[PDB]
């Protein structure tokens, strides 16, 4: 029991965070107002302080005589599933032949798509998303050419043992899933959750993700975080004798039941590697293109 | 249906309308989502609003 | 089994195609979503906010970078002297590249609405001016001198308290929707040209300095929507990503 | 009276008289863990007044040539007051922030500084220069402690990302002939409901010129920066014995 | 096997079989085999008027 | 026919896709159930039933390894000694591997919960003692010294009667749930340290063993859970099994 | 899966069939269309002029 | 000694706090666990060979000779259930032909 | 249905939701199982059930 | 930053000229005598 006024009438422990903002329905673009001249003093519509924060609140009907528009523009096309759920590559995989590589017939891909340029920087604009996606897989020869072959798919959790050979006992996969296909069949599809141990991914993790000295031999490990690692994806040819055609898998993601938090600045110089935002210091160029004079096009 | 509540929006503010044939909801289409939208949230976080007739600044 | 036939499209996969597939991970269920602020639900909500136009988009050399953010006024002759231009597009290469809005807009085919740059003084209390700030729609060329900006939609700004003003860009196209403008046949989707000129000078005392800078920020209107979703024009990436 | 204000919390006042109100990031207030988002079962320890004050940590000089800088939270606070005891002797921690910078000047200086608020600012490096190569940022540059760090390439935020697109964060700007500081409140940001102060730094805090600093011959050249800053709702949890890093 | 892909106004063009347009995150695209049926797709009216 | 149209994911097959086949014995009716003692329904049923914790890991020649089921105690000389260490973490190598806790917690990527571990003495009814066990969550390294240990999550034993005490590992996590922690990036999940030491002395009479033993018995509590079902990082056959 | 067998016809491009076909971009709407004078029907109202 | 687990609760070890668990215990019911197809016999119909160079072959249905499936079903004693059996067929080099 | 009551689970203490398509339901999928759990069979099978306050040999 | 971690305010000049401290009752005796060097030191109110 309490008794001491301050504890009585104290906050500690509101658990309801207080919101200033909340949605509207908005299938459309707004309308515009008939408006007319204004000659007043006092009113003031134009003038803003940026230094606040905010964004200018003038609109048309303030600024210039307006007729009336009834718009019904749709706002459809830019909800977060509407631009996120289109299939693009986010990984590849080579089963070469004889080659530096991959010459024993398997594949082991860690499951990041931050190697390709486009998808990486849609999907940068955020710093966490939550989203379910659906995840196909293309196979053919160098050439685009078809062959029957058959390939079994697998993906391995992170703990679940990572086949180290075409043979290996993993595929047995009698608890990992996996997929059996022949590159003659149409590609591959499945339907992925939700996975991480978060309540979302995030695309930036400024910290560590483990405790002590952070001397130079680990700086590498500066913004990874265990909670976007879901695992690999493993890839072989299903045979004991090395298969008769080099292979390429190519692998597209489309996101799909999307949820995203804190918009960033977007991407404006070159990516360099997976990891990390390096950028080439000798070649920072501006954002877009440029002239030679402030007073002409 | 009579399905897993599995899907990544499973409790979303805004409500979907989808398609699916499995037992697990995130199997399902991406759909149509409610068209609600929030820009105060970024493009005026200020504690005191102020008018588009007053002076921002008084 | 049940009579049917196959139609086109059967085997075809389409990128864009919104369908159902089969669940790797049966009777699985995903961490709850605890509550995280700044939860976005459309992009449109992003182009209404405000984000530093590059209208000195001159310097090009790294240490001068920062130089592109802000343009000059300064105490002139007071002969209505021009002070920057730029075009309106902001789809189109140019300023507008530095803007959020610009770059979300670079991932659709067209786009519809008013828009809006509110320009920041930024230089001494003690220093004053009024500046003619004119938008003039399509078909009307670079205005030679502020007597013909002065025809186009306008405003006329005074430094003071409010550190800043708006120029609304208000719709005027012949479409309801414009695809990016561009050299050549598509600047019939062109937006226009913004100019901005002394209508007064720039008036300081004694010991204030003689130079000051404008900030420009850009946006969109509540009126604004896009569509027909496309790539970007930039791809970021040179060689493969390791 | 929206130039003037007060902010009051734990034994500590803040006065200004040329304020232009007040940025509520994301437009919602700190708040403490709810029962629902919480995982961890330990009865957590919120020490109130005693770590939800305001902190006076840093002074930075203002010069025409300056390129901004930027801190870290709660890095800024690991090893300040009580605050910093508890983030050390707890595994997990959890709070919001009232962020007050401070810099005046006189009628007749000018310039801008932009004051943003960058949840998980990853820092980058220049990968030595050709991008060939794969530095990595030291820990003295990526959590800075109460010193800052100064910005090499604030055209790029040091991250390969726009500073013009930064508005897109809550912010706030100290113009100098309009007002003299800037006052940002923001509530706890991240994935999970509580993570360890001392691994992960929920966001970083930019002040960066835009308009440079200027005056005539005669003015007071010397125009400091401070930060000044206050843990809101702060909760520990997971107790043992104190540690640094 | 074969990619078609439809770039809107705006989009990058492909300037050779392994332009990295072809990454397809956002234009829509059909990968087909020529064994299978003809590809098919529906397309709504886009025009600007 | 009806209308048709083949999409991806055609023919493929699907090792946990939850499909319907065909019945190769039409009409055919399974021998009727009768009633069994001892059906389980939920692996989680076992995950609360103790088993063994091989504290004392370190024995590993064939005729010691019945020794890595208990460790000892004896008379010391009261400085608070270091009796026993041992990593939290349930489904990484160590200890937790011989208990069925352990090994079920190998099919599964993610786990969330409390954990327990009781001790049991088995000295003789004349020996008396106290013992301070200790967890230390994530961050604290291992306790120099029982005063620092004691600053941790701890349970103060005395030995008497009632043979056993249980130290609860409580869930404090900064996720939802821990993968399964590992040397390197995974230590993120790592739960913590364990760690015995003598609050007093293990005292004896004339006539009694200087040397007794504790048996570790570990489990789950009732708020354990696991997802992501994966192999076991064991495949127990070396070439076919025949 | 359900039992399905399949019929003559499989896999062939009728140019008149009246069928439906994947949509290439979803969520797209049109613009408006406004008023137009003018617009025709049926190719009979033109055969009387 | 007794034969039972403890019935020590967090709540009485230590101070705890209110936490609403809704962590699902789905994926951990027989079916979830055992209803993930694997691997439990191979059979080889070679053309030149020692075993069975007649083209047939006889397998006796036991799926004890697979580590990874057996170790799973051995965690009980007695078992019960239907089953979907797929049989996949290729080369030794995982070649499809006309057969 | 109407088909045969052959599967392995047909008279069991917990009920599934399934799908078929032939007259056999084995044939049918794996389904949902029901969430019922009894962990005191193996974890606390003794005659006389003692408290947790209370020490339990006495 | 010694001196910021107990009671204070942060003044900004302007229109009005003046700020004012509060030096709240912070004591563990509910009066306090004259303080001095020596014994008495023991009610020292603080410093600012
Ligand atoms: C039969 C096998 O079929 N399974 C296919 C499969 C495909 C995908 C899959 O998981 C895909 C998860 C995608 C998550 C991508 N993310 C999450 C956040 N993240 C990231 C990367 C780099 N830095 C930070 C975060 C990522 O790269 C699992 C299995
Ligand atoms: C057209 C032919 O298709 N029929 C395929 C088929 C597949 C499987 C089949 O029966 C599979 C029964 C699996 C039972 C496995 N068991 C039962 C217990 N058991 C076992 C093995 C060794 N020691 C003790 C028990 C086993 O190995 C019958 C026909
Ligand atoms: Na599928
Ligand atoms: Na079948
Ligand atoms: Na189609």
């Amino acid at each position: 029991g309490d008794r001491v006024a301050d504890v009585i009438e104290s906050s500690i422990g509101d658990s309801v965070s207080r919101a200033l903002t909340h949605a509207l329905p908005a299938p459309t673009g707004q309308n515009t107002q008939v408006s007319s001249h204004r000659l007043d003093t006092g009113k003031v519509p134009a003038l803003q302080a940026a230094e606040i924060g905010a964004s200018s609140n003038a609109s048309d009907e303030s600024m210039i005589e307006t007729r009336c528009v009834l718009n019904s523009h749709s706002t459809a096309e830019t909800t977060l599933d509407s631009f996120f759920s289109r299939a693009g590559l986010v990984g590849e995989i080579d089963l070469p032949l004889k080659g530096t590589t991959n010459p024993n017939g398997y594949a082991n891909w860690d499951i990041d798509i931050t190697g390709y340029a486009q998808m990486r920087r849609k999907v940068e604009l955020f710093t966490y998303m939550r989203f379910d996606a659906e995840f196909t897989f293309v196979a053919c020869t160098p050439t685009g050419e078809v062959v029957p072959q058959l390939l079994q798919y697998m993906f391995v959790p992170p703990g679940a043992p990572k086949p180290d050979s075409r043979e290996s006992l993993a595929w047995q996969t009698a608890t990992n899933p996996s997929v059996f296909v022949k590159l003659s069949d149409p590609p591959a599809q499945v339907s992925v959750p939700f996975m991480s141990p978060a309540s979302a991914y995030q695309w930036f993790y400024d910290g560590y993700p483990t405790f002590g000295e952070h001397k130079q031999e680990k700086d590498l490990e500066y913004g990874a975080c265990p909670n976007n690692m879901m695992g690999t994806f493993s890839v072989r040819t299903v045979g004991t004798s090395k298969s008769k055609y080099p292979l390429v898998v190519r692998i597209y993601m489309r996101m799909k039941h999307v949820r995203a938090w804190i918009p960033r600045p977007m991407r404006n110089q070159n990516y360099l590697f997976k990891a990390n935002p390096n950028y080439a210091g000798n070649s920072i160029k501006p954002t877009g293109a440029s002239r030679t004079a402030i007073t002409t096009l | 249906s009579h399905e897993n509540s599995n899907s990544a929006t499973e409790g979303s503010t805004i409500n979907y309308t989808t398609i699916n044939y499995y037992k697990d909801s995130y199997a399902a289409t991406a759909g149509k989502q409610s068209l609600k939208q929030d820009p105060d949230k970024f493009a005026n976080p200020v504690k005191d609003i102020f008018t588009e007739m007053a002076a921002p600044l008084k | 089994g049940f009579p049917t036939e196959l139609k086109p499209g059967t085997n075809q996969f389409l990128t864009t195609d919104d369908g159902v597939s089969a669940p790797i991970l049966p009777n699985f269920h995903p961490t709850p979503c605890i509550h995280i602020p700044g939860e976005v639900r459309n992009l449109l909500e992003l182009c209404q906010v405000e984000t530093i136009l590059e209208v000195n988009n001159v310097p090009t050399n790294a240490t001068s970078l920062m130089e592109r953010l802000r343009f000059p006024v300064s105490a002139q002759a007071g002969k209505g002297e021009l002070c920057a231009v730029f075009r309106a597009d902001p789809g189109r290469n140019g300023p507008w590249q530095s803007t959020l809005l610009g770059q979300l807009c670079g991932y659709y085919t067209q786009w519809s609405g008013s828009l809006e740059v509110t320009f920041m003084f930024t230089g001494s209390f003690m220093a004053t001016g009024k500046m003619l700030i004119a938008y003039t729609p399509p078909g009307g060329p670079l205005p030679k001198d502020r007597a013909t900006a002065m025809l186009g939609t306008h405003v006329i700004w005074d430094f003071g308290l409010q550190s800043s003003v708006t120029l609304v860009i208000p719709w005027i196209s012949n479409t309801h929707y414009r695809a990016h403008a561009r050299d050549g046949v598509f600047d019939y989707y062109t937006t226009g040209l913004v100019s901005i000129w002394y209508q007064t000078n720039y008036v300081v005392p004694i010991g204030a300095p003689n130079t000051a800078y404008i900030i420009a920020l850009a946006a969109a209107q509540k009126n604004f929507t896009m569509k027909l979703c496309k790539d970007a024009s930039d791809i970021l990436q040179t060689g493969t990503i390791q | 009276s929206d130039r003037v204000a007060q902010l009051t919390i734990g034994n500590s006042t803040i006065t200004t008289q040329e304020a232009a109100n007040i940025i509520v990031g994301y437009g919602e207030w700190p708040s403490y863990c709810s029962d629902s988002d919480a995982t961890a079962v330990d009865k957590p320890t919120r020490p109130d007044v005693s770590v939800n004050r305001f902190y006076t940590l840093d002074t930075k000089l203002w010069e025409k040539s300056s390129k901004g800088w930027y801190w870290k939270f709660p890095d800024v606070l690991t090893e300040t007051g009580v605050f910093g005891q508890n983030a050390q002797f707890h595994y997990l921690y959890r709070s919001g922030f009232c962020i007050h910078v401070q810099c005046n000047a006189s009628k007749f200086h000018q310039g801008a500084l932009l004051v943003a608020v960058l949840p998980e600012y990853v820092i980058g490096t220049v990968a030595g220069g050709t991008g060939t190569e794969d530095t990595h940022p030291p820990y003295k540059q990526t959590q800075p402690g109460a010193d800052g760090f100064e910005l090499q390439h604030p055209y790029v935020l040091d991250a390969g990302i726009p500073i013009s697109q930064l508005t897109v964060c809550p912010h706030q700007w100290i113009n100098l002939r309009t007002n003299n500081c800037a006052t940002i409140i923001v509530p706890y940001i991240n994935a999970l409901p509580f993570d360890s102060a001392l691994n992960h730094c929920n966001f970083g805090l930019l002040v960066v010129p835009i308009s440079p600093l200027d005056y005539d011959q005669g003015a007071t050249p010397v125009i400091p920066i401070t930060i000044t800053l206050a843990p809101m709702c702060s909760e520990f949890a997971g107790l043992r014995q104190a540690v640094t890093q």
